């Protein structure tokens, strides 16, 4: 609400990298994360068997 | 995705259209995630496809199971020790789904294999 | 020949919502664009909106966004307003008016004419 | 948003002589699309003058309309007993469309 | 699939009966509007229907198209033509047939730059034509199809193929059909016509070509949740589960603006309203800051005859803030009065007052008679004619080189005095103090709306709180640093902020070739709210339209969540919700000199499945 | 700060002969005047009386101290009140 | 083809960015996706035995 069209379009860009990547990042380190609990419940299954 | 990267904007939106398909694939992970999240829990709890009941009257020999057994009397029937250990663990398009089972289920399933080990 | 005639007076409480009617007879009422003009008591004149009801989509003025509504019957040939969320200041006398000749382009609306035939005047009275 | 501004409030005249209203507008209006209406009380108004030139067929010949740009112009150049009553100018070359404030013509 | 202009499926469309033979006849073919293209049908075994116009205001003032069609060739021509109010082809015999078809559809055609002429278009054969008018592209398609149907559209399939992509360059907003009647006010007759219209709307199709090159299916992904789940799995076949499609949202209902008082105004009734003005030659210049200034009542008021703004515009003054504003005030002649532009000569702009040709100010001006003259005329206010040299703008000094004026009260307009008012904005390295006035709205409640708390945006729907402010404190703010409450500027009262309500949805379905019924699961969404037709039963995952609470158990067949399942079930068929069950119970007989010892055996043979490797690829 | 003069001021009773108290207070807003100067130096105003040496006066002192650039963790509690604070440069 | 080689080398580095995102996300995924075939692959050869 405070500047134009043409000029509106190039600061946004800036906003939307940033926060892509920043979303991506928590993606990445999720699936790192999960990769070991399940390691976690196939011990707690033998342990239970 | 979109709700996170660009709050109800339409000229937003439709520059964010020009990336191609980076949202979809984070969505498919965060799905696949929260699959298996469920699959671990059955794979674990689930290894009898029957449920056993112990005795109404308990003359083991000499021996007291009474602190692992439930108890007919709390309305959450639980055991003794498994009150202590649960009363001791203490928007921009964020969700959080609830689980398939519930926690009376698997404490269902915990006592039928007490059950069956002990007769 | 065309007339359009409406609904009778109506005395309302604040906070409730009201719903005016206008029926047309003797013309094809299909391609015309039916517009809203409400005049309050020692004052002007102000726009409301206007509905083609072959396209089926209206034009609303930005002040009353989200208050108001308008729709059309073909089939009896009746324009309803619907007005919301009532104020002590919506208090006047509302008309009908007729723009015979309106085109579409885009989603917009396009006038070449002026508002030629008129309908009676429904006044709304809301106190408590 | 075209804001149209009537510049004199009221007019008081004399049976048999000439009156001039004006509407300026606050931008240039688009294609010069003008109407004229005539309102009195306890009636719904009527329109005149279409296009800031044209007339609608039955409106008596001493009504004329003239000007283009943000400057428009209203005339009735031989005044009669019924001719007293309220006028407004409306435009409709672009959106919303947009009133005029009014003028009083009467003698009581 | 794809995304473009098309014909929503299962609508009305409008049949038009153009001429009607009940007796007598009845003629009456409408102008009607251009939205997005249009979809147009036929069936009539004549030749009637030959052409079509296209344009805007249809008359001499712009350009206009026209096709037309005599069963030899098409003629498409882009002219600046003035179509009579009831146009139509009119073929008169001098002879029966094949004669001098004239032309009565215009009176005039001139300053026009187009023409194409090629092989006819119109070649019981319903015939359908969709047009369409994109960058200045004027695109057909067109199909006809033999049917036998007695007055209906045909159940079938069928699509379009290109004509003609036309590059002409007008705008179009109407349409109109033409029609050849006869020649035999009543000096023509007819036979019969009829036509179906229809109007396109952007939607998102999905497609299917066959090994060869035709079109044979498609699906529209608006119609029901079936066509939304098969379009989002990219297959014509669903199998058994429950699928995500889409996002479920509530829209705002209006909008709030609350600011603070209107106070310190800002004293512009002292330079306009005064009983004694100043003179051309010693102005009256006033410095303005640290106010509040109401533009808005000097544009709105019928008493000033002059206000030629230039610079900035006067509608956009209520939204800008500067540091400084200065006044003038000059008692001139009314020829004069045009002279105080930022281009202009003359004696009063080149000797007694100048302006810069970069002003960004205006001369708000207006008449005085009646009480600025007496019956003597009091000749007080003078002028000066000579000058060494030319004055350069914002430069005056105080000091027979001085004259009087007249303003005899019988004189015509054009020297009877005329005040006028200069205003001037400034900008320097300053917190720019003045500024405009700011409205607000009666505080509607309790709906999910949009607010403008003075200067915090956003959209929520608020409510009373019991939170206590310290009486210098605006708003509040959560641990995750968003803002949770606000102050009325005007009530000083506490409100709180909650967002409306927002989730997903799933789709529950059986398998594809069993039913086409499904059920529809809105998550974490309380359905008291939904706007939202079958049974509606609650769940902790959210709310299901379209199931059964059955009242048993069984196992479960499709998960939903918190020990909910979901299956087929047949007493009529239907979709039935119920909670899962575990198993049967084996109570085992217990003593303390009892045992159980088997006899005789089974050997059993069971499989195991596992993965080891993947494929080995590489990329440059 | 920024064409911006900003005043912070509290009151409270105290019992010391000559101290500063020791306990904790926060200052609240009192003004935001937006002037546009330049400021480098400072002078305290004394309305003495009157009674070279024709004036007289009973007594004054005050103190004084400047500011520096600093980080600290501040507490809120349950109601709208700062209650402590720690200076992360200390040890 | 239809730009000056000073503004032609300011629209291709978006291009170059964007590719080199897009090829890194697979590379990554595919070794996450890679580590547990090998876990698989190390409980069948205990089966085996
Ligand atoms: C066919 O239709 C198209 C679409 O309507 C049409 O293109 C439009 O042309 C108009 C020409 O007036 C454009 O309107 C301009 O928009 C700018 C945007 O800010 C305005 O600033 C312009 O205003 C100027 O003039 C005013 C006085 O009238 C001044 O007060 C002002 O300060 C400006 O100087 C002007 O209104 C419009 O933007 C385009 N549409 C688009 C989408 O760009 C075209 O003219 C039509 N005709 C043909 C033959 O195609
Ligand atoms: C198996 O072991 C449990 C204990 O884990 C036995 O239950 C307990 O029995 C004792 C003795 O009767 C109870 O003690 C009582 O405590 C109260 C204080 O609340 C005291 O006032 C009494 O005088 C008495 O000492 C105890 O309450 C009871 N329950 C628990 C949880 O300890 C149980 O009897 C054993 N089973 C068999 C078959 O012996
Ligand atoms: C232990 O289990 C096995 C099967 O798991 C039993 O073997 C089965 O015994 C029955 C009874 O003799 C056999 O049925 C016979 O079928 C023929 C027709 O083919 C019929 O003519 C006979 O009269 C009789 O009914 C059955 O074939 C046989 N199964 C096999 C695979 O041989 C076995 O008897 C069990 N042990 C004991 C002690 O019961
Ligand atoms: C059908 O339309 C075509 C297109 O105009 C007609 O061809 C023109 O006919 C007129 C009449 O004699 C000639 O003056 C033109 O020179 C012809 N143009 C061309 C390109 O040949 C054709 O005559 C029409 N058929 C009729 C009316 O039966
Ligand atoms: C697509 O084209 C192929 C080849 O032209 C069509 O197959 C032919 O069908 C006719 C039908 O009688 C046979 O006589 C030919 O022998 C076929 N060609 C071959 C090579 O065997 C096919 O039918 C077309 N697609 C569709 C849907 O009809
Ligand atoms: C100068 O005085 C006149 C009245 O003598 C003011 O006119 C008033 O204008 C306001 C603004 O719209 C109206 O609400 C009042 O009704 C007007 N007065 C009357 C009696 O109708 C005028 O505003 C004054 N000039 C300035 C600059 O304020
Ligand atoms: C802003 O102005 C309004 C309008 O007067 C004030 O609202 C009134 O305040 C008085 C103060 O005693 C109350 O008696 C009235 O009941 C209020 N409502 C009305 C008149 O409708 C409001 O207080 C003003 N705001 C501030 C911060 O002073
Ligand atoms: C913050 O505000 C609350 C409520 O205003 C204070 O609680 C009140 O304390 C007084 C002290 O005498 C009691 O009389 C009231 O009954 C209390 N309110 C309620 C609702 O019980 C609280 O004390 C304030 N915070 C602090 C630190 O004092
Ligand atoms: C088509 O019209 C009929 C009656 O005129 C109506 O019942 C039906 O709902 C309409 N179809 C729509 C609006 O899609
Ligand atoms: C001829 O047509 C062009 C295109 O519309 C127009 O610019 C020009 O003014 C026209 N000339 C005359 C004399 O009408
Ligand atoms: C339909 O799909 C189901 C799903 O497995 C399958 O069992 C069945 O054979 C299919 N065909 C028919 C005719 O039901
Ligand atoms: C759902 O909304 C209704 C209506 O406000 C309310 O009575 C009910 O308690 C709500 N239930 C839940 C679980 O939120
Ligand atoms: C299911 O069992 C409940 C238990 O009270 C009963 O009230 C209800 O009528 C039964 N049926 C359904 C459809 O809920």
């Amino acid at each position: 609400s405070r500047l134009d069209p043409p000029e509106a379009e190039v600061q946004i860009d800036r906003l939307i990298t940033g926060r892509l990547q920043s979303l991506q990042t928590y993606v990445t380190q999720q699936l790192i994360r999960a990769a070991e609990i399940r390691a976690s419940a196939n011990l707690a299954a033998t342990k239970m068997s | 995705c979109t709700m996170y990267i660009c709050g109800d904007s339409t000229e937003c939106s439709n520059l964010l259209l020009q990336y191609g398909s980076f949202c979809t694939q984070l969505n498919r992970a965060l799905t696949g995630i929260a699959v298996e999240q469920d699959k671990n829990t059955q794979e674990v709890f689930a290894q009898v496809k029957q449920i056993y009941k112990t005795p109404p009257i308990k003359d083991f020999g000499g021996f007291n199971f009474s602190q692992i057994l439930p108890d007919p009397s709390k309305p959450s029937k639980r055991s003794p020790i498994e009150d202590l250990l649960f009363n001791k663990v203490t928007f921009n398009g964020l969700t959080v789904l609830p689980p398939l089972l519930t926690d009376e289920m698997i404490a269902q399933y915990t006592s039928a294999l007490l059950a069956g080990t002990i007769t | 020949q065309v007339q359009l005639v409406q609904s009778g007076a109506e005395v309302k409480k604040p906070g409730s919502s009201v719903k005016v009617s206008c029926k047309a007879s003797g013309g094809t009422f299909i391609n015309y664009a039916v517009t809203w003009v409400r005049q309050a008591p020692g004052q002007g004149l102000e726009w409301m909106g206007g509905i083609i009801p072959i396209l089926g989509i209206p034009n609303y003025a930005q002040k009353f966004q989200g208050r108001v509504t308008i729709t059309a019957d073909k089939s009896t040939s009746t324009a309803y307003m619907e007005l919301s969320s009532l104020r002590s200041e919506d208090t006047a006398v509302y008309y009908c008016a007729r723009v015979p000749q309106a085109g579409a382009a885009q989603g917009h609306y396009y006038y070449y004419y002026g508002m030629d035939v008129w309908g009676q005047g429904t006044t709304v009275t809301v106190s408590s | 948003e075209i804001v149209l501004t009537q510049s004199p409030g009221t007019l008081s005249l004399s049976p048999g002589e000439r009156a001039t209203l004006s509407c300026r507008a606050s931008q240039s209006v688009t294609s010069s699309y003008l109407a004229w209406y005539q309102q009195k009380p306890g009636q719904a108004p009527r329109l005149l003058i279409y296009g800031a030139s044209s007339r609608v067929t039955g409106i008596p010949d001493r009504f004329s309309g003239s000007g283009s740009g943000t400057d428009f112009t209203l005339t009735i150049s031989r005044l009669e007993p019924e001719d007293f009553a309220v006028y407004y100018c409306q435009q409709y070359g672009s959106s919303p469309l947009t009133f005029g404030g009014g003028t009083k013509v009467e003698i009581k | 699939s794809t995304q473009d202009l098309f014909l929503p499926f299962f609508s009305n469309v409008t049949w038009f009966h153009a001429i009607h033979v009940s007796g007598t006849k009845r003629f009456d073919n409408p102008v009607l509007p251009f939205n997005d293209g249009v979809y147009f049908a036929s069936t009539e075994k004549s030749n009637i229907i030959r052409g079509w116009i296209f344009g805007t205001t249809l008359d001499s003032k712009t350009q206009s198209l026209l096709i037309v069609n005599n069963a030899t060739n098409v003629v498409i021509k882009v002219c600046e033509f003035q179509f009579c109010n009831d146009p139509f082809l009119g073929v008169y015999y001098h002879n029966k047939s094949w004669m001098e078809s004239e032309f009565r559809v215009y009176s005039s055609a001139n300053n026009c730059t187009f023409e194409y002429v090629s092989q006819p278009f119109l070649m019981k054969n319903l015939r359908e034509f969709v047009f369409k008018n994109i960058d200045g592209y004027f695109k057909i398609y067109s199909k006809h199809t033999p049917i036998n149907l007695v007055r209906d559209l045909p159940q079938g399939f069928s699509a379009l193929e290109p004509l003609v992509d036309l590059p002409i360059g007008i705008n179009i907003t109407r349409f109109q059909t033409l029609l050849a009647l006869h020649r035999s006010s009543s000096g023509w007759t007819a036979g019969a016509a009829a036509y179906y219209v229809g109007y396109l709307q952007p939607r998102t199709f999905l497609l299917k070509y066959n090994e060869n090159g035709t079109i044979t299916d498609a699906v529209d992904c608006a119609l029901d949740p079936l066509s939304e789940t098969k379009c989002t799995l990219k297959s014509f076949t669903v199998e058994k589960g429950i699928y995500q499609t889409s996002n479920f949202r509530v829209q705002p209902t209006e909008s709030i603006v609350r600011f603070p008082n209107i106070t310190n105004l800002c004293p512009f009734g002292e330079v306009f309203n005064a009983t004694r003005f100043a003179s051309v030659y010693a102005w009256n210049r006033k410095r303005i800051s640290n106010c509040v200034a109401d533009y808005s009542v000097l544009y709105n008021s019928a008493s000033f005859s002059t206000f030629k703004c230039y610079g900035v515009s006067p509608t956009k003054l209520n939204d800008l803030c500067f540091t400084n504003v200065y006044a003038d005030s000059f008692v001139i002649r009314g020829d004069e009065v045009r002279q105080i532009a930022p281009g202009q000569t003359g004696k009063i702009a080149d000797y007694n007052y100048k302006l810069p040709d970069d002003f960004t100010g205006c001369v708000i001006a207006w008449n005085s008679n009646n009480l600025d003259s007496k019956v003597g005329g009091n000749y007080n206010y003078l002028y000066r004619l000579f000058r060494k040299s030319n004055l350069k703008p914002f430069e005056r000094d105080i000091s027979f080189p001085l004259q009087s004026y007249g303003f005899q009260p019988t004189n015509g307009v054009g020297y009877q005095p005329y005040r006028v008012v200069v205003l001037s904005f400034e900008l320097l390295h300053a917190p720019a103090t003045v500024c405009g006035p700011k409205k607000s709205t009666n505080l509607v409640k309790n709906k999910c709306v949009n607010f403008n708390f003075n200067g915090l945006t956003g959209t929520g729907v608020l409510t009373e709180s019991n939170k206590k402010f310290l009486p210098f404190q605006q708003f509040g703010r959560d641990i995750a640093d968003t803002t949770d409450a606000v102050r009325d500027p005007q009530t000083l009262e506490i409100l709180d902020i909650t967002p409306c309500s927002f989730g997903g949805v799933s789709v529950i379905t059986p398998g594809t070739n069993t039913s086409n019924q499904v059920a529809v699961l809105y998550q974490d969404v309380n359905c008291t709210e939904v706007p939202v037709g079958s049974n509606v039963f609650q769940t902790r995952a959210g709310c299901l339209i379209g199931a059964e609470h059955v009242n048993n158990s069984y196992e479960c067949d499709i998960p939903i969540g918190a020990g909910i399942c979901a299956s087929y079930q047949t007493q009529s068929q239907s979709i039935i919700a119920y909670t899962m069950s575990l198993g049967a119970e084996n109570s085992v007989a217990y003593s303390n000199n009892s045992i159980a010892i088997p006899t005789n055996f089974t050997i059993s043979v069971t499989t195991e499945i596992l993965p080891v490797s993947m494929t080995k690829t590489s990329v440059d």
